[PDB]
């Protein structure tokens, strides 16, 4: 992102931000600090919305199945589940009873 | 300086997603060439881990096949056995032989040798009609004559020797059956053996999900590769614009 | 578990992805505005100096 | 991916045919070796050459004892009976010249593709015609070359995508390697025109 004007880079922050109302809806400790985050005058608010919401998915992992701390990371291992799951899911048809 | 200018956001891309694919291997990348061997090693682990899977899995099958044997409904030849059970007047010989406790059972079953899941049926007159119509039943059925409720010991020439019994089936003919482990009849522990195979099945389920697991790791890696390549070779290894800029 | 899988996989592939480009965009913005500061003070010290 | 599964099926077919080990298809040489030990032969030995056609009925009718071997006197096992450790878990014994081997006693009938024997009293014995019968083998060669047939199939196969991999790769050099030299000045337009400008 060096090499552009900060005119596209606004434009991306505005259109995040618009995704983000809709996906933050319903929690409330998220929302709290996306809505301190918008002051432009406190920027450090902005990186502590971004680690309130690494620690939230980190809570939620399940790591019964996963074991990685960081979630971007884990979305490879649900990638691979989703592989691994349907390939079992084809068929063994030996059906035959009483 | 402009030039320069145009060409180093595509290179800071292509860097970007370079590091992460390489960091995300044990290896460490630095040339195409280098990328095109990684390739070749990447397809070589895919064709071993396949292998280990695949073996993995015909026994687990072996072991599917095995347990299902003794399920039902006294463990036997099930298909066909149960219907032709009831088509004749007759009783499963295995079933009559349910309650025999594990002592007598490896003796029972060295006695009654292949004929240990054939049926009684006290004329074997009556299915002389019905016998041509049998094209769907076991290539080898066997038939016994006696009542069913209270069958007595099948007149055999039996003798019984250390550790295994002989028989004269026919006039010019005997059979010598050694004692078995873990028999057909005594039907009641043999559900402890199919115990032992379910206990000795959930290592084979869990091995051959880790191997699966890993195969498709290996080939969404593949993959990761392939994509990298499609989208970024026009600008992969060349050099940092940021030092020329600044010189 | 397919079903289960596909909800956490969406769930987590869009929050993560706007929060970071929310954040890093904002980051960068200010970057370059110090940089712009500090040109602007360079040159006006040049000159005022020559 | 191809190449590498048409090789497992083709290791399948190898092992089915090494399976196969003496004369063409194995016998177990433990009975040989008992045969041995007792003044016989081996059943399958003595019907070993009868005919195709019927070798099917044959095996139907001896059912499990068709591998037995043929003892004219049944006094030198008794006595040995107790020895006996090695052998198979249900070794079976029949009584005959074993030069000139008469019928077995069989009260057999003979149905449509299948027979019924009455083997004891109170007990019959009823099977169908099947196919690979143990009897009649004549080394059932065609068998062993129908399996051939099969193996050299799967063999050229592989040959062909071995060779088409090959290919591919050649054309991926290829590609590397203009890559790496033409790139920088790939679909540019040609510089005579701005040199003549």
């Amino acid at each position: 992102l060096a090499y552009m004007e900060g005119g596209a880079l606004r434009s991306m922050s505005d259109k995040a931000l618009g995704a983000l109302r809709l996906a933050v809806a319903d929690n409330e400790h998220l929302r709290d600090a996306l809505r301190l985050s918008e002051d432009p005058k406190r920027p450090e608010r902005k990186v502590q919305f971004f680690i309130a919401v690494y620690q939230h998915l980190r809570e939620r992992i399940r790591q019964d199945i996963i074991r990685t701390d960081d979630p971007v990371d884990a979305i490879e291992q649900m990638e691979i589940e989703l592989a691994r799951l349907t390939e079992e899911l084809t068929a063994r048809e030996q059906k035959l009873a009483i | 300086i402009q030039s320069l200018t145009a060409r180093a956001p595509v290179w800071l891309a292509a860097q970007d997603t370079l590091n992460q694919l390489c960091e995300q291997s044990g290896e460490t990348l630095a040339s195409s060439n280098d990328v095109t061997e990684y390739m070749q090693q990447l397809l070589e682990r895919e064709r071993e881990a396949t292998v280990e899977r695949d073996e993995v899995a015909a026994q687990k099958r072996e072991l599917e096949k095995q347990i299902e044997r003794l399920s039902q409904p006294s463990g036997a030849e099930d298909s066909r056995m149960i219907a032709l059970a009831e088509r004749f007047g007759g009783v499963l010989l295995s079933e009559i032989y349910d309650d025999i406790t594990i002592d007598d059972a490896p003796y029972f079953s060295a006695l009654y040798g292949p004929a240990r899941h054939g049926i009684v049926v006290p004329d074997l007159s009556l299915v002389r009609p019905h016998l041509e119509t049998l094209e769907d039943c076991p290539e080898d059925l066997y038939l016994i004559e006696g009542d069913p409720q209270s069958f007595d010991d099948s007149v055999f020439n039996a003798e019984e020797q250390t550790n295994a019994v002989l028989v004269k089936s026919s006039d010019r003919q005997w059979r010598y059956s050694r004692y078995p482990e873990l028999p057909l009849f005594g039907r009641a522990a043999r559900e402890n053996r199919l115990e032992a195979l379910n206990l000795e099945r959930d290592a084979l389920a869990e091995r051959y999900a880790t191997l699966s697991f890993d195969v498709q790791k290996i080939q969404r890696a593949h993959q990761a590769f392939s994509q990298f390549v499609g989208k970024h070779l026009s600008v992969a290894f060349d050099t940092d614009p940021e030092a020329e800029i600044r010189e | 578990a397919i079903r289960v899988t596909q909800s956490d996989r969406d769930l987590f592939k869009h929050l993560i992805t706007e929060a970071t480009s929310y954040v890093s965009a904002d980051y960068m913005r200010h970057a370059n505005e110090r940089r712009t500061h500090l040109d602007e003070a360079l040159a006006l010290r040049g000159e005022l100096f020559g």
